[PDB]
């Protein structure tokens, strides 16, 4: 992970 | 009666190319081979998936676009489209289908594809570093032969791509143990998540808090799998063993070691059903190889030496160079009550399954 996680 | 092991120099090199887990596939294969475990398995070269095979799940629009950009659809943020990503996607999808087809053909009772298990991708959307959902593709293929498939997802994250893919059907039950916490990806999978319509009660979700360790995790898992096996009676199992639960992962949530996951694995293996074993998450690369190597040992009924064998990636195993992983000093936030409430809901849900 939605994000860079 | 020998496990199939999906592998080929080409497949590994393709998988090594993911920017977020560079060379993870080689580290995992190298360590396994270093322990000489491949000698006790049947190595099967994976085929590359066709567009028609990938299309059993993903939409033509999505696949045509992926190939386009490989030269929207969730292709940014966590899931940037790089060059060759489509060849990557097809490699992993075909490898998991190859695993499935072997199981269908009675070639083995266990088929391993450690670089598969990309459980978040949706029919028309990349998500959570997953570009193609090979787990779903494995299940659809098994489905050509088995009337009831159990999907068990031990990754740290909720197995939302696979659950969604089958939420309306009762022919595949999905069981996911995972961290469930505010803002934590992907935000879904509370215990009240039971699937929809005709698949209602055929989705099982076990929400878990930070810091859980081997013993409590196994008690939970075993009590759920016990009930699920009893109520659903699967004809085949697909098992996703993401290693982002293991102490020391960048995802920094659970406090597991491979022994704990290993016990869950053994419990499933004693059902003696055709079983397709997948990897998935695992962002501490050396620890992920440690885990999946130990689990191959479990599959093989072998006890591995705790000293990491000399091999290509020996230096990545410092400072101790052993196979075992030590839990961290973090609090276990799972209250025994909450856990028991969760199991009770699940227990109740399953009674509806006949
Ligand atoms: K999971
Ligand atoms: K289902
Ligand atoms: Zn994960």
């Amino acid at each position: 992970x939605g994000c860079c996680v | 009666l020998v496990p199939v092991y999906i592998y080929s120099p080409e497949y590994v090199s393709m998988c090594d190319s993911l920017a977020k887990i560079p060379k993870r596939a080689s580290m995992v294969h190298s360590l396994i081979e270093a322990y000489a475990l491949h000698k006790q398995m049947r190595i099967v070269k994976p085929k590359v998936a066709s567009m028609e095979e990938m299309a059993t799940f993903h939409t033509d629009a999505y696949l045509q676009h992926l190939q386009k950009v490989s030269q929207e659809y969730g292709l940014g943020y966590d899931c940037p489209a790089t060059e060759g990503i489509f060849d990557y996607a097809a490699a992993i999808g075909g490898a998991t289908i190859t695993a499935a087809q072997c199981l269908i053909d009675g070639m083995c009772k266990v088929a391993i594809n450690w670089s598969g298990g990309w459980h978040h991708a949706k029919k028309d959307e990349a998500s959570g570093f997953c570009y193609l959902n090979d787990a779903v593709l494995g299940i659809l293929r098994l489905r050509r032969k088995f009337e009831r498939i159990l999907y068990v997802d031990l990754d740290l994250h909720h197995g939302d791509g696979v659950e969604d893919a089958f939420s309306f059907t009762s022919k595949v039950m999905t069981v996911s143990l995972h961290k469930f916490s505010p803002g934590f990806f992907p935000g879904t999978g509370d215990v009240s998540d039971v699937g929809l319509g005709k698949g209602r009660y055929y989705s099982v979700n076990v929400p878990i808090q930070d810091g859980i360790q081997d013993e409590k995790y196994y008690q939970i898992c075993e009590s759920v799998l016990k009930e699920v096996y009893q109520a659903f009676n699967p004809k085949a199992v697909v098992l996703q063993l993401g290693a982002d639960t293991i102490a020391g992962d960048p995802m920094c949530s659970f406090n597991m070691t491979p022994v704990g996951i290993g016990k869950c694995l053994k419990y499933i293996l004693q059902w003696q059903l055709a079983t397709l074993i997948l990897g998935g998450g695992g962002y501490n690369l050396a620890n992920t190889a440690r885990c999946w190597t130990y689990l191959t040992g479990v599959i093989l009924g072998k006890t591995l030496s705790s000293e990491i064998p000399d091999h290509e990636f020996f230096t990545a195993y410092g400072p101790d160079y052993v196979l075992e992983i030590t839990p961290s000093c973090r609090p276990d936030r799972n209250e025994p009550h909450r856990i028991q409430q969760i199991l009770n809901y699940i227990k109740g849900n399953l009674k509806h399954v006949v």
